């Protein structure tokens, strides 16, 4: 399924900028009933600030579990961009008919105003609330009611935003250096992009994992996506001479004797058309990869053996697995290098290693077969860094053409040669061969300076590490395919359309920003579990969704040790500023948020002393503590994790004051009997009996005016008195003044993705194309 | 200090084993610590002199490997090394002059000019060859 | 009596020296072995030591569950080389070297009383049978029963 | 098992040497090889076996 790993990596579809419509609120104001000194009422009711909803559950593991699942929660709701003007709305109550940020904000402010005890200091207030519009310098400000915790979040949406000024200029630069100082490619415009417009760029960071390194089956998969997409974008080789006019020429060549069985027959073996534009398409597709190829001849085929030598020529000797090469390299030598000067057949050992290139180069008396010999041992790639991505950039005495002058001066010798200990035959049939390739020394020299443009502008739009290894498992390269490359090339220049190369740009830039992209996730939930202290987490989850995500490994086939072992890499990584940024807010704000609703208490305080029960406006009385001062503290969770229970129990036995910390639920008392009935200490010999502390329900009091028979209060001057106290924080009143704040932004921007869908592209006609040393490619007659 | 000695050592056997029409074989071994000599020194700067009348001078190093595909050394081959020997030769004679002419009551053992604490460090110990004067 | 491991084995620290080991031989180029057959011996060590931390628990398991079944011993724990042996395929070894997860298996403790249950009343039936026979041999002897 | 027993056979690979296919590959058994392989190693430094 060749076709279907392509569409895996032609449909990976950039990343959608996100635009914020909502403001992430976490807390909303709710009015209270309130309360007096003693518990009556206060007439009024007061705003405060609670939780939108809660599912804060009961287990400390969950609780910080619950705040992983928020931060994934604000990485789902992070703006890419923002238009504040997009979802401001109007209040129905100001002086200038101003507009608001937000619908709930102006549901507060429709909530305080015509509420019958706001009070006028806060109604002239909303009447105030008026956006700011500056258009000269596209700042617009919109009121908004915020927490300051949700203010933390909503300026850090608006301030770090990833949008960023674009003109002409950006996307002159957009396009990579090496077409845009090429000759043969020409780019114009239609339209001058305005002042607010605008574009996220990619994240084109390298290879931060290195899976090159030793994740061979992930690798070989890279590989073979990069390979097929970089096969289709090879061009077809336009005007090839003809077929059954070359088998003709090439029958003329050598003749054809009719009734004797010869060698020179099996030189006419399999050469096409398509085995042509098949063997030009993977010599550069995988070149392009880095993807090794693997040989496959017959070693009565000479022919094949001459194209061989010419593929030794151009392409270096790392491209290929050693068992292919070094038997085409024996095949080679023992054919037609060694019987030349009348050598031994050279019994060559499996396992040399010095290849037979490595060691002809050392027996042979010549200078010229053996200086092509030494061109071809020590022929590889320079490394290089340009545009900030590795390339593995050929010779210039390949890419110039010159040293397939340097094979033939070398192959003309092969010819001068008398075969002193073979017959007459086989000097025909050597020089039959050799006649035959050297007939094409132009086409060859011509063929060797387009496949080598044609490398150059096809990684000139490569935007990964060229990383050479030698790859798993090294697909299949025929030199019939060679040879009918060798012949059949012709006069037509052919380079890659600039559509097709800026296609393959687009594609090679959206797999690479998808994948830094999903670094940056995953190292970002990674060390917000390890920092967290998440140790039941089995984190192949993460990983597991991370090769998910990315749209080509068959993640099915990836078993436990390479997910966890780019669990033990991936977290070596330093996070993203953003998501690191956010990390900070909710670890900073995480402790207030888990302490500021119902259906959760941080702990109870069991003193065996009579505590009086403490006032505040909201419930009237309650056993709430507000620190864990003085009291010896028990962690519930781990508790519950080590399964003791003997140091509780040795604590509840006998009467000693303890402090259970952990979140917990309660119940609501609110009568004053089941008070005087002393209710504290019930609910905790539960814990010696059975061994469990999931069970552990403690009390809260509200011994307020509402509750029935409140009058044991109020007539026989009792500040009420209960033996434990559970660990609760106060609501926070809700400040309109203070909680106010003013949103920043642009008014208007237009976003722009496909950059390039703005630059028409046309190429020099190839006659008149033009290589690196300002010479035409293919300046054959 | 072992660095300095395997500058010296290297440029010494690059002038005299790098010459015209040799055999690449003679040479194989000298290219490649050459080579990574090359590698190593790349990308560093340093600055040498500045006591008495020894001039202040600045050494920037940026240059190309040399090649490892002739089987008979031509003089193309010959001429670029002979430059890279040149320039190298030239900083090593500077840092000689600048560490033979400081001095230390303290520690008179360890290197006292700049450069050649600058090349007492790890990244430059694979620079290092044989020590056999 | 007991025989015991040493500490290397009971943490499983000595497999980060084993796989230290094992990457050595994977950089390491052999003189004259074919290149094929090299390469597939090279990338068959390198299946081993990529699983360093997942066969370093499973070793720290394997001797926890030796400790734990090692206390439930009440016989003499006496090393000396039997007759017939278990056979050990290692096809089973590789199979539990590629195979295992991260989840810890213990035994129980009802199945970790009922062994030393059993040990303790095979302890228990020895001692006693032994106590019988002295008991009827030196009877019989000492009352002149010499058929 | 089957995703070890084909990452196993991928990384080294058969069909390019030659010994056999198969039989290098009776590894891949969820109980009846790893779990009774486990069993006899601690059973048997458990009895001194």
């Amino acid at each position: 399924p060749k076709e279907s790993i392509l569409k895996k990596l032609e449909d990976i579809k950039p990343e959608q900028a996100k635009k914020q419509t909502k403001l992430f609120r976490i807390f909303e104001p709710k009015q209270l009933p309130i309360y007096r000194a003693n518990g009556e009422r206060e007439l009024r009711n007061r705003w405060y600030w609670k939780l939108k909803r809660d599912t804060l559950p009961d287990g400390d593991y969950d609780v910080r579990e619950y705040f992983l699942n928020l931060y994934d929660q604000v990485l789902m709701e992070m703006p890419d961009y923002l238009l504040l003007k997009d979802m401001a709305v109007e209040n129905k109550n100001s002086r200038d008919a101003g507009k608001v940020v937000d619908s709930e904000t102006a549901a507060i402010c429709d909530a305080i105003f015509q509420d019958e005890e706001t009070e006028g200091a806060v109604r002239r207030f909303i009447a105030e609330m008026r956006q700011r519009v500056q258009a000269d310098r596209n700042v617009v400000n919109y009121p908004s009611i915020l927490h300051p915790i949700d203010h933390a979040f909503n300026e850090y949406f608006l301030q770090h935003q990833l949008v960023e000024p674009l003109n002409n200029d950006i996307i002159f630069n957009y396009i990579p250096e090496r077409i845009r100082n090429d000759v043969n490619y020409i780019l114009n415009m239609d339209r001058n992009l305005p002042s607010t417009a605008r574009y996220i760029r990619p994240n084109l960071l390298q290879d931060r994992l290195n899976l090159h390194d030793n994740f061979e089956s992930l690798w070989d998969t890279i590989t073979t996506s990069n390979y097929i997409l970089a096969r289709s974008v090879v061009p077809d080789l336009k005007e090839l001479v003809s077929t059954e006019a070359q088998i003709q020429k090439m029958s003329q060549d050598l003749q054809l004797e009719a009734l004797t069985i010869q060698s020179e027959t099996q030189f006419l073996t399999g050469i096409n058309s398509q085995a042509a534009n098949d063997c030009f398409k993977t010599l550069i597709a995988a070149m392009l990869s880095q993807r090794t190829m693997s040989l496959d001849f017959v070693t009565t085929n000479y022919m094949s053996l001459i194209s061989g030598m010419w593929l030794l020529t151009v392409i270096p000797n790392d491209m290929f697995i050693r068992e292919s090469l070094v038997a085409c390299q024996l095949a080679i030598i023992n054919t037609i290098v060694y019987p030349a000067f009348g050598m031994q057949r050279m019994h060559y050992r499996n396992g040399d290693p010095q290849t037979p290139f490595q060691i002809a180069e050392q027996q042979i008396q010549n200078f010229q077969v053996a200086n092509w010999l030494h061109f071809v041992n020590y022929n590889q790639f320079r490394q290089v860094v340009i545009d900030g991505v590795l390339n593995q950039v050929l010779n210039d005495n390949i890419r110039n053409g010159h040293v397939v002058n340097q094979l033939m001066e070398a192959l003309m010798q092969l010819s001068r040669q008398q075969f002193p200990t073979m017959p007459v035959d086989y000097k025909r049939s050597i020089q039959r061969g050799i006649l035959l390739l050297s007939n094409r020394l132009g086409q060859l020299v011509d063929l060797t300076r387009l496949l080598s443009y044609n490398y150059e502008t096809l990684m000139a739009c490569i935007t990964m590490n060229m990383q050479h290894v030698q790859t798993l498992t090294t697909e299949k390269l025929q030199l019939t395919s060679v040879t009918s490359l060798c012949m059949l090339i012709g006069n037509a220049t052919v380079i890659p359309s600039p559509q097709t190369l800026f296609h393959y740009y687009n594609v090679n830039v959206n797999f690479h920003s998808n994948y830094n992209e999903r670094i940056n996730d995953a190292v970002a939930i990674i060390t917000a579990a390890n920092r967290l202290n998440l140790y039941q987490k089995k984190m192949k989850s993460i990983v597991e969704d991370f090769l998910k995500r990315l749209q080509i490994f068959d993640v099915a086939r990836v078993p436990d040790d390479q997910m966890y072992r780019l669990r033990d890499r991936l977290r070596l990584l330093p996070v993203e500023i953003r998501r690191l940024d956010i990390f900070n807010l909710i670890a900073m704000n995480m402790e207030q948020i888990e302490r500021a609703s119902d259906k959760i208490a941080q702990g109870v305080i069991i003193a065996y002393r009579d505590m009086q029960l403490e006032r505040d406006e909201m419930y009237g009385y309650v056993n709430i503590a507000r620190n864990l001062d003085g009291f010896q503290q028990i962690n519930l969770e781990e508790l519950m994790r080590s399964g003791d229970y003997a140091q509780i129990t040795n604590m509840l036995l006998n009467n000693q004051p303890v402090a259970l910390v952990g979140a917990l639920p309660f119940i609501t008392d609110s009568s004053v009997i089941s008070l005087i009935a002393k209710l504290d200490a019930t609910v905790f010999a539960q814990i010696v009996k059975l061994r469990k502390v999931d069970t552990l329900k403690p009390i809260l009091y509200k011994i307020n005016s509402d509750s029935n028979d409140f009058y044991l209060v109020a007539n026989y001057d009792w500040i009420p008195t209960s033996t434990t106290k559970v660990y609760k924080q106060v609501p926070q009143q809700f400040d309109f003044r203070a909680s106010m704040h003013m949103l920043t932004s642009n008014l208007t921007f237009t976003v722009y993705s496909d950059l390039l869908a703005f630059v028409s592209a046309d190429t020099v006609e190839p006659i008149n194309a033009v290589a690196f040393d300002n010479m035409r490619i293919m300046n054959e007659l | 200090m072992d660095v300095l000695y395997s500058l010296s050592k290297t440029l010494k056997d690059a002038r005299d084993k790098i010459v015209e029409g040799t055999l690449y074989s003679n040479v194989s071994d000298l290219i490649q610590q050459f080579n990574q000599m090359i590698i190593t020194m790349n990308g560093n700067e340093f600055q040498t002199g500045g006591i008495g009348n020894l001039p202040i001078r600045n050494w920037n190093f940026n240059f190309g490997l040399l090649g490892t595909t002739l089987l008979n050394l031509d003089a193309n081959y010959v001429e670029t090394a002979r430059n890279t020997i040149d320039y190298f030769v030239d900083f090593v004679d500077n840092v000689c002059m600048d560490e033979m002419v400081r001095e230390s009551q303290r520690n008179g053992i360890a290197p006292q000019s700049d450069s050649l604490r600058k090349l007492s460090a790890i990244k430059f110990k694979r620079i290092n060859f044989d020590n056999s004067s």
